DNA sequence: GGGCTAATGACGGCGAATACCC
RNA sequence: GCGGAGAGGUA
DNA sequence: GGGTATTCGCCGTGTACCTCTCCTAGCCC
């Protein structure tokens, strides 16, 4: 085992052996922007393809190209916690190499000019975090993923609603991922119409027509021809016998001699066999079949030139009798079969008022552009850059790759443009569908549906920025003059750096980490969003949408999604998934050769899953990949059923792969309804850190996971030895292995302390290690929020009795022991971040003195001379949290009045404060308060305190490596002058700057103290210059917004204890407002005498069918159960081998388990420790689906001397009497969610009002009023309630007269009112009578 | 813009407005509390009644002026509390929730100053407000004038509405701690401690429960006085000996007078509890009713914490024939598909098979686990054994009424049925597990499917609610009861509706509380039982019953001859009140909230067969 | 900073405005 | 610093 | 021309509450 599992070992249930390990969660974003940097040299995915794709931007014809050679990312000028701290966005700069090249027209091309630009300053773009994040304004966001319809085709059928007369109308849509959409749908009347992206209706065959085809070409290429001879008399027909399946006879269908058919019998199977097998091709028919037919080409007269019938022509006996005499010996005809193949391109053909391809363009125009005259070249321009130009229409590699493999072609490298081989295919498509040779597709399948995580969006939005500045470029280039300008007036970063900043701040799918857990940070990155750009409104989205669709299965989440109004549109990603090549999903499978199953894994996608018959994971193999049944349980084409041994392809590769990580870390997920399960993950990843995480007493195995690939921890790089460590930092000196042979060091991890979450929470990590403790890499030095050890602690776990306590766990409410306030296990920390800002107006700068107008000497007592608190200083609701001055200008005091000013001191300047208050009713200690200037502001006292603060650390630090390297250098230096005469009285005694000054016998060894003499030269050289850099940035001012002077941010820390009515919450679904805090005596005791912590309603387990928090009581309190037996035999001190002995019984606990927990590392000292921190209670983990069964609970439970039923004996503390029927005693992990009622609780008297309508503000911010709505209003009606309605409408809220007048009569101790009219209504007849309508309050 | 829509005028700001005198927060139990009163936190109820509170300041001379007392608030001094909990004293506060669905969304109390930041609101009037306590949150609104305090306390205090508007039932009826401790006390045993002794009253009874001398539940004979108001309102004792258990007699302490002991006699579950307070109200009135709900919670939560159920995992019973249940089915499935495969059958035909003979081994092992669970305490008595109904924990749950229905129970304990797929197909293969054992993947996912567009058709069913009920109110708002009579003839015949099979609903409920629009005659002529337009109340309705009433011809409101708006007569009586509507009340709003508001859970014929032997 | 100028993923219902069929 | 968008969450 | 379909376009789509960012913009003097 690793040292950190080494010292706190979780015993493990689950049965089957897991193969693959679980991924690095966070690989999605980390690798989708690192694609998206990723310098690469053939244009793939990546920013190189957007610049390929928009470069070289050429003139109008001008003869002026402009060409790239490559990009390169800045190193960023501020590191991450910096940048947070500072309040600026962590970003790169991105410089790009350009080169101008100015040709000769009039001769043969030829480059007569090319300048090479110095690297040419494009914008900044930001980065991600190690973590995959992004500050933005100094707060972390992230870029959910998303998803939406791949580019490709998709052939739909939106049936029921058409008509109500059934009329199933089929349609095809081509989505490129950039350019217009295509639309191709049927009608009633069974015509296939086009309908360019979102526009009207038109016959689809312009589209054709538009494409260079003529009438007779196109009925060639879609319809099968039927010949008609004329030989020597009476039109005979080539037949192809296969042709006739299921047809009614029209004629005398004869044959060889013999007549097979008769005249009005329909063709019959023994017909169409005997037809066959004779081989009969040709036979006359009379004329009134073909009286009936439509005519494929445009029969002129070639003799004379006179057309006769035109193409797609109904077929009338007058002109049969035409052709006949006209010579025309070869008829081409359609095949029409009214019920498999029928007549629409005909029948569209005839609908279509375009003839030539310049008709169609213009008909196209007249769509594009509706009212504006269309000119020739407009329309081919328009019509070439619609489809066909390489710029405008990109569908993808992965629009490609879908739009073939939907059509069936072998080819999966196609080019981006739609070429017309592809639009006839999807016609063709389409058609054959129509006659019932396909299947439609479903939207909801994962194999239609694309994710695009950060580095493809952000990619995107780049581009979009580059064709802004191309279009701008392209302009300058060509009116501007082209050899005077060189490559920077020339290219403007104000659009790109606009665009990727409004993607990256605002945006839909650019959303606020919800940072106040671990879980909630890591769930929040791994999302999969259906909303954004090109993506359906949650409002809009019809329940059958967002439903879970069978092909989720370990690729999404089917239980973790918002149960709010967007329900089904988010959809966190599974464990295991992955995103393709090409956006889709995959699952990792084992693979199986016929009978063994072996170990190779095999991701594959949605489309790849439908076709196998895949195994389940929970499938009992023994020691060769064998099934043990003869008859598996699998899934085909999305339906499950037993397949036999020799079928199966491929089979899970475990049973966590189905859930995602929220969902992974319930325990006994197999025993909870999905709806409790459901709200149970989305309510856990709601929790707050408390102020001393401990662990799950059940968990999964998931929370080491979690918490390592969650940047909360702090994880080692280079393992090697802790060498110091301190509430703020860990320094380690590295293991030579590891060690760099040139320019080492040690490395050093510092710490952050209570710092402000996105939700105002505190992010703290404490150390784990002591002094002198050896770290491998990869292991966990410091915890983050809410994690211990390694392991995720998102709430704590407490003893829990289910039983009804005189209704005061009535409903989903929980009853509290005070116990749990005394230990103070309940109480978060949570900051609040407070700014002031001083910006210059044109009346004068405003000011931050500590001389503020008309404020009394206690206001200034907790200010210092600057003007702000003192840190740690406790300040309550109306304290002045900093000073500031308002400037009053015009001021023309009187003569007397200026002399009177001099000798008081009075201020003209100031007489009004601006003075930052501590916002009513929140009351905290100033832990932090930090000093931001612009240029041309003088540095306050505070900001040397903070600067000298930040200075004298980076100081230490630089001292520490810098002493470390230096003792290095000295002992190199001793062992070179050992050599050469041996000195080591004189020297060892006498201090170490008296060693370079010594001297040695004149030889190579005086050339080496030169050599290191000047090493040592050039070691300080660069330790000042990296000192002076580091001194910069500290000193600078940290650049504000236009307008602003400085900025100082206070942060409040508060501790928050549970109380009535706050919101706490178990992982499986189970919530409850915390309704009273009962004395430790009045709580329910066992015989042995130890309370219940929490004594919580039963009746919430039948109805809401979660039983998994019942078997998590339980085996928890088996686990507490042996830890208690473990701490007990620990507080004696027995000996070493009773212990080893006892673990070792426990971590067996009978076979077939993974576990293999030798105990044999280090015999004494690493084993005490584990006892140490095991004796707390044994953490258990039970893996989702492959869990603990009740046996092994109950077994578990006997190891610890507890009853196997796992109920007790309860007393009940306030009348001593036992309560009859032993009821249910354990431990659950429980949490308090984020929803405290101190926060949520609100009253007011009389308070501001708003200005428009004077009814009082809507908030908690501001004072406000509850909204007496209107459902409020007509319950008032339902009642008789007439008075109480009349003041509420206008004395409480609208009616200014009124109110104030009411406001006195309450204070004289009289209760009546005087209505009058709302304000409310005044302003609705000054807004209607602003329309041209007059609307008077009549009288009489 | 601004004037049209819902979030610009008219609906925001012109009947949507935002009260002063108001404030929110989380709810919380209270048990304790009067049916008539809500716990408030201190520090809201200042804040609040702030101008009450320098009223009330300036009268007393504990400050000069206004300021003065506003600087001795913001102090918060105990003179401040003091005149505080003083005008608290009898002023009513307006509790609503969120979504205030019918007119008991918004109810009166008498606060009582309480620390904390959560309000404490009364279990009983929950269902009312369809309250969880689960960060359900409650606005708080403060009546200032004398006519919206009287009002207030009037129309809209809790104990004045106890019946729903919509039906006469009660509103108030004990939900799940009441009713699972009443359960728990009123269910007997066929062997315990102090079988067969005889008490000379409940009080005793009690003497020996809470002393340990005798089982909460435990058959007995007790000597016990009922009251009937059988003459014109007087009380008549009877006295006699009754076979009952302890816990029947420990309830029947709270029963008022007026009430026959048989209520309580029997197992008393929710249904029986409901009917107890139904029969409490007809025969006594308001007032008892009200301290007879208190008396029941109290007593029911009391008793369900001595009570000490729990739910541990064996209180769920695996059948014990289920293994053999679903291998047989397994059997009989792998022989319709092999028969199948020969093509003796069609692909449909099997589909259909195969879903029948899985629903017949669902309800096979159903059946078979709740005769496991249900009678299954083989306890003894003296001598030889005996079987009773069994007191498992999740079992007094079912049956009770408390929570869960039997479906439920079902899907614990045996195997949980068929489910739909997205297009309503029916899966071939069911979920033998259940939550007792552990589902597959598979399984749970199938039941995700079902969860998931549960939850999604909520959420929409929700919108299209409110949008329904918000049309209803809209449109019946403007009509009021504006005259006593109108004096027409015209009405329409009521009948029962006997849909197919049976009488789905009968005519008592469905004519009670209406007038008749001409009086009916008995099976022969010129024997007259109800004269012109009478009031049909409980006694007419029982009387009709006695007789053989098929049909009668009511005054309805649609018919009302009274030119805007309706008639006293043509109405009716039904009202959270009992008696005849009075003039002037909105039925329009009552009718549209009472209409919209329960409309949130909403989404071969051969041979005829007689069901009752009839002519 | 100051001065000057200004696209594509709902759906149902209903009633009016053409399209067309005798 | 009254407003309105976007995102998320609660019942 | 007159009645009937069909396209077409507008109008609606639950209440109460709680967090956060972001808010006129671009070019020239
Ligand atoms: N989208 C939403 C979702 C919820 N709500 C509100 O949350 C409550 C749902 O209760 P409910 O009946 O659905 C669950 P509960 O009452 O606790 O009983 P149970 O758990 O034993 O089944 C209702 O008051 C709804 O108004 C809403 O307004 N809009
Ligand atoms: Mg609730
Ligand atoms: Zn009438």
């Amino acid at each position: 085992y690793s040292y950190t599992e080494k010292k706190r070992i979780r015993k493990d249930f689950g049965k089957r052996p897991q193969v693959l390990d679980v991924p690095y969660l966070l690989s999605i974003q980390l690798d989708s922007f690192q694609k998206f940097i990723e310098q690469d040299p053939e244009g793939q995915y990546g920013l190189e393809a957007a610049f390929r794709s928009v470069f070289p931007i050429q003139s109008y014809s001008g003869n002026s190209e402009l060409q790239y050679v490559s990009y390169r990312l800045g190193e960023p000028v501020f590191d991450v916690q910096e940048c947070q701290i500072r309040g600026v966005t962590y970003s790169a700069p991105l410089r790009v190499k350009l080169r101008l090249v100015i040709y000769e027209r009039e001769a043969p091309e030829g480059t007569v000019k090319d300048i090479k630009e110095q690297e040419v300053y494009m914008g900044e773009i930001p980065l991600m975090t190690d973590n995959g994040t992004f500050v933005i304004n100094g707060t972390e966001r992230v870029i959910v993923s998303q998803l939406h319809r791949s580019p490709g085709v998709f052939f739909d059928s939106d049936k029921g609603k058409t008509h109500s007369s059934g009329k199933v109308l089929y349609n095809a849509r081509i989505i490129p991922y950039r350019g217009s959409w295509l639309d191709f749908e049927f009608d009633p009347k069974d015509n296939l119409f086009v309908r360019i992206d979102r526009r009207r209706k038109l016959p689809a065959t312009i589209i054709l027509r538009a494409l260079n085809y003529t009438t007779e070409q196109i009925l060639d290429l879609f319809f099968e021809k039927v010949i008609f001879e004329i030989r020597d008399n009476k039109l005979q027909m080539e037949l192809v016998p296969e042709r006739l399946r299921g047809e009614t006879a029209s004629f005398d269908i004869e044959a060889n001699g013999k007549v097979y058919v008769e005249k009005g019998r329909r063709i019959t199977a023994r017909h169409i066999r005997q037809l066959e097998k004779d081989d009969v091709k040709l036979i006359e028919v009379p004329v009134e079949y073909i009286a009936g037919k439509v005519v494929a080409k445009d029969y002129i007269d070639e003799s004379t030139g006179e057309l006769i019938c035109a193409a797609n022509m109904e077929l009338s006996l007058d002109l049969l009798a035409k052709l006949s005499q006209s010579g025309h010996k070869r008829i081409e005809t359609l095949f029409t079969n009214d019920l498999d193949h029928g007549p629409y391109i005909s029948e569209t053909l005839r609908v279509d008022p375009t003839n030539d391809r310049l008709s169609a363009l213009v008909e196209i125009y007249r769509m594009m552009r509706p009212g504006e005259p269309p000119t020739r070249e407009a329309a081919e321009s328009l019509f070439e850059n619609l489809f066909f130009s390489e710029d405008r229409y990109d569908l993808s590699a992965v629009g490609r790759m879908k739009f073939n493999r939907s059509l069936l072609r072998e080819e999966i490298e196609g080019s981006g443009i739609l070429s017309k081989d592809d639009i006839i295919d999807v016609m063709k498509k389409l058609i054959d569908i129509r006659n019932g040779k396909g299947e439609v597709d479903d939207i909801d399948h994962l194999g239609n549906r694309r994710i695009r995580s950060v580095g493809e969006m952000a990619e995107n939005q780049f581009r979009v920025g580059l064709v802004r500045v191309e279009r701008a470029v392209k302009e300058r280039l060509s009116l501007g003059d082209l050899d005077t300008l060189m490559p920077q007036d020339m290219i403007n970063a104000k659009p790109i750096s606009a665009a990727v900043k409004e993607f990256f701040g605002s945006s839909q799918l650019s959303q606020f980490m919800d940072q106040n857990n671990p879980l909630s940070e890591i769930t929040h990155k791994r999302r999969i969003s259906a909303l954004g750009p090109g993506g359906l409104t949650r409002e809009r989205a019809g329940f059958e949408v967002r439903d879970v669709h069978p092909t989720h299965y370990g690729r999404v989440c089917p239980i973790e999604t918002p149960e709010g109004p967007n329900i089904g549109l988010i959809n966190s990603l599974s464990v295991y998934a992955q995103t393709n090549e090409y956006g889709f999903l995959e699952t990792p499978y084992r693979k199986v050769t016929d009978g063994v199953v072996t170990d190779e894994i095999h991701y594959l996608s949605a489309i790849e899953e439908g076709n196998y018959v895949i195994a389940q994971a929970n499938s009992n193999l023994d020691e060769e990949g064998h099934f043990v049944e003869d008859l598996v349980t699998c899934r085909s084409k999305g339906e499950s059923s037993l397949f036999s041994r020799d079928q199966v392809d491929y089979m899970d590769v475990s049973t966590q792969q189905v859930v995602s990580v929220g969902a992974s870390l319930i325990p006994f997920l197999e025993h909870d309804d999905a709806n409790r399960a459901l709200m149970g993950a989305n309510m856990q990843r709601q929790a707050v850190p408390t102020l001393r995480a401990d662990k799950p007493l059940v968990g999964t195995g998931m929370e080491r996971a979690v918490a390592v690939d969650s940047g909360v921890t702090a994880v080692a790089k280079r393992g090697g030895v802790v060498q110091y460590v301190d509430a703020s930092r860990i320094v380690i000196k590295v293991n030579e292995d590891e060690m760099y042979p040139g320019e080492a060091g040690i490395d050093i991890y510092n710490l952050t302390k209570y710092t402000r979450s996105n939700q105002n929470t505190c992010i703290n990590q404490m150390p784990c290690v002591s002094l002198g403790e050896p770290v491998e890499r990869g292991d966990v030095l410091a915890d983050g929020p809410s994690t211990d050890l390694g392991e995720l602690a998102l709430g704590q776990n407490m003893r829990v009795a289910f039983m009804p306590w005189n209704g005061y766990n009535f409903e989903d409410s929980i009853l509290v022991s005070e116990r749990v306030v005394q230990e103070d296990r309940f109480t978060t920390i949570h900051i609040q971040e407070l700014a002031c800002v001083s910006r210059d107006t044109k009346l004068g700068p405003e000011e931050i003195t500590a001389d503020i107008p008309n404020v009394g000497e206690a206001a200034l007592s907790k200010l210092d001379e600057s003007g702000i608190v003192y840190i740690g200083a406790e300040v309550t609701g109306g304290d002045i949290l900093v000073g500031k001055v308002t400037p009053k200008g015009e001021t023309q005091l009187t003569p007397e009045e200026k002399l009177l000013r001099a000798i008081f001191g009075e201020k003209a300047s100031d007489v009004k404060d601006s003075s930052l208050r501590v916002p009513n009713g929140v009351s905290g200690t100033v832990i932090d308060v930090q000093v931001f200037t612009r240029d041309g502001v003088e540095k306050d006292k505070r900001a040397l305190e903070i600067e000298e603060m930040q200075l004298k650390q980076a100081k230490k630090d630089l001292s520490e490596e810098l002493q470390i390297l230096e003792a290095g250098l000295f002992s190199r230096i001793r062992a070179v002058l050992v050599a050469g005469g041996v000195e080591a009285e004189k020297l060892d005694k006498l201090p170490r700057d008296r060693w370079l000054e010594l001297g040695l016998t004149d030889e190579e060894k005086q050339n080496q103290l030169e050599q290191l003499a000047e090493q040592y030269d050039e070691l300080k050289h660069e330790f000042e210059k990296k000192l002076e850099a580091k001194r910069r940035k500290i000193t600078q001012g940290d650049d504000l917004a236009p307008g602003v002077l400085k900025i100082v941010k206070v942060y409040l820390a508060v501790k928050r204890r549970i109380q009535p009515g706050d919101k706490m919450a178990g992982r499986h679904g189970n919530k409850g407002v915390i309704s009273k805090i009962n004395p430790i005596e009045d709580m329910p005791y066992d015989e042995n005498g130890t309370p219940v912590d929490i004594v919580l309603n039963p009746l919430g387990v039948p109805s809401r069918m979660n039983i998994g928090q019942i078997l998590e009581t339980h085996l928890g309190m088996a686990a507490k159960g042996i830890g208690d037996k473990i701490n007990a035999m620990l507080k004696q001190q027995q000996e070493v081998a009773k212990l080893r002995e006892f673990i070792q019984r426990a971590y067996d606990l009978g076979a077939d388990v993974r576990q293999k927990v030798d105990l044999s590392t280090f015999s004494d000292e690493e084993v005490m420790r584990l006892a140490e921190n095991l004796r707390k209670g044994m953490p258990i983990a039970t893996p989702v689906f492959d869990g603990a069964k009740e046996a092994e609970i109950k077994e578990l439970l006997k190891l610890g001397d507890l009853p196997t039923s796992g109920q007790i004996r309860l007393y009940d503390g306030r009348t001593g009497e036992q309560f009859e029927r032993p009821v249910t005693v354990g431990y659950m992990y429980m949490l308090k969610l984020n929803h405290l009622v101190d926060d949520k609780m609100h009253a007011r008297s009389t308070g501001s009002y708003s200005l428009v309508t004077q009814q009082p503000l809507g908030g908690k911010a501001q004072f406000g009023g509850q909204r007496f709505g209107e459902m409020e209003v007509w319950a008032l009606e339902a009642y008789g309630a007439a008075y109480t309605l009349q003041e509420m409408l206008t004395v409480k809220s609208d009616d200014v007269n009124g109110r104030t007048k009411m406001y006195k009569n309450i204070v004289d101790g009289n209760h009546q009112m005087e209505p009058g009219m709302p304000e409310s209504f005044n302003v609705l007849l000054k807004e209607i009578r602003s329309l041209g309508i007059n609307i008077e309050l009549e009288d009489e | 813009d601004m004037i049209k829509g819902k979030q610009g005028r008219f609906r925001q700001n012109l009947l949507g407005k935002r009260v002063d005198y108001s404030g929110r927060s989380v709810i919380t139990v209270g048990p304790y509390l009067r049916l008539h009163q809500c716990g408030l936190p201190k520090k809201m109820a200042l804040e609040l009644f702030k101008p009450f509170i320098y009223g009330k300041l300036e009268l007393r001379g504990l400050a000069t002026t206004i300021k003065a007392a506003k600087k001795m608030v913001e102090r918060e001094e105990a003179v401040v509390w003091d005149i505080l909990d003083e005008v608290i004293r009898e002023h009513p506060v307006l509790l609503n929730r969120a979504p205030t669905l019918h007119r008991l969304g918004i109810q009166a109390f008498e606060p009582v100053l309480i620390e904390g930041k959560a309000i404490q609101l009364h279990p009983l009037v929950c269902a009312a407000y369809n309250a969880d306590f689960d960060g359900d949150q409650m606005a708080v609104h403060v009546p200032l004038t004398l006519e919206a305090q009287l009002e207030a306390r009037a129309l809209m205090m809790s104990t004045n509405n106890i019946l729903s508007p919509a039906n006469g039932e009660p509103i108030i009826v004990p939900s799940q701690d009441v009713v699972l401790g009443l359960y728990y006390m009123t269910r007997d045993c066929v062997n315990a401690k102090g079988e067969g002794m005889v008490l000379t009253g409940p009080k005793e009874a009690e003497r020996l429960y809470r002393s340990g001398l005798a089982s909460l539940h435990a058959r007995v004979k007790v000597r016990i006085t009922e009251y009937e108001k059988d003459a014109n309102g007087e009380l008549v004792a009877k006295t006699s000996l009754k076979d009952t258990t302890v816990g029947r007699a420990i309830l029947w302490m709270i029963v008022p007078k007026g009430l026959p002991y048989s209520i309580v006699n029997q197992a008393l579950g929710k249904k029986a509890i409901s009917k107890m307070l139904n029969t409490c109200y007809r025969i006594l009135g308001l007032k008892p009713t009200v301290i007879f709900a208190d008396q029941i919670m109290y007593t029911g939560f009391a008793y369900a914490a001595r009570s000490g159920a729990s739910v541990g995992i064996d209180d769920m019973v695996i059948p014990e024939k289920k293994h053999e249940i679903i291998s047989e089915a397994e059997a009989e499935v792998a022989e319709i598909q092999e028969q199948f495969q020969s093509g003796l059958v069609t692909a449909g035909e099997r589909y259909n098979k195969v879903i029948d003979i899985w629903a017949a081994a669902n309800d096979r092992v159903s059946k078979a686990m709740m005769d496991n669970l249900q009678t299954e305490t083989v306890i003894n008595r003296d001598g030889q054994e005996e079987k009773q109904v069994s007191f498992n924990s999740i079992y007094m749950m079912a049956d009770s009424g408390a929570r869960g229905s039997a479906a439920q129970i079902r899907q614990l304990a045996g195997m949980r049925g068929l489910m739909a797929k997205p297009d309503g197909s029916i899966i071939e293969t069911p979920i033998t597990a259940n939550f007792r054992e552990g589902l597959n993947v598979l399984q749970y996912f199938i039941s995700t499917h079902g969860a998931r567009k549960g939850l999604a058709d909520t959420a929409l069913k929700t919108a299209n609610s409110g949008y329904l009920t918000r049309r209803l109110v809209d449109v019946a708002q403007d009509l009021v009861v504006t005259e006593d009579d109108c004096g027409t003839h015209e009405g329409i015949m009521m009948t029962p509706v006997i849909e197919g099979g049976d009488v789905k609903e009968p005519l008592r409920d469905r004519v009670l509380g209406r007038v008749t629009a001409e009086d009916v005659l008995k099976p022969g002529t010129a024997d007259i039982l109800v004269p012109r337009n009478t009031l049909l109340h409980e006694q007419w309705c029982d009387l009709l019953e006695e007789n053989s009433v098929d049909a009668v011809k009511v005054r309805s409101v649609v018919s009302c001859d009274t030119d805007f708006g309706v008639c006293a007569h043509c109405y009716g009586r039904d009202l959270a009140r009992g008696h005849i509507i009075n003039k002037g009340e909105a039925i329009g709003v009552i009718a549209a909230q009472s209409i919209g508001e329960p409309g949130t859970q909403l989404t071969a014929e051969s041979s005829i067969q007689v069901k009752n032997k009839g002519s």
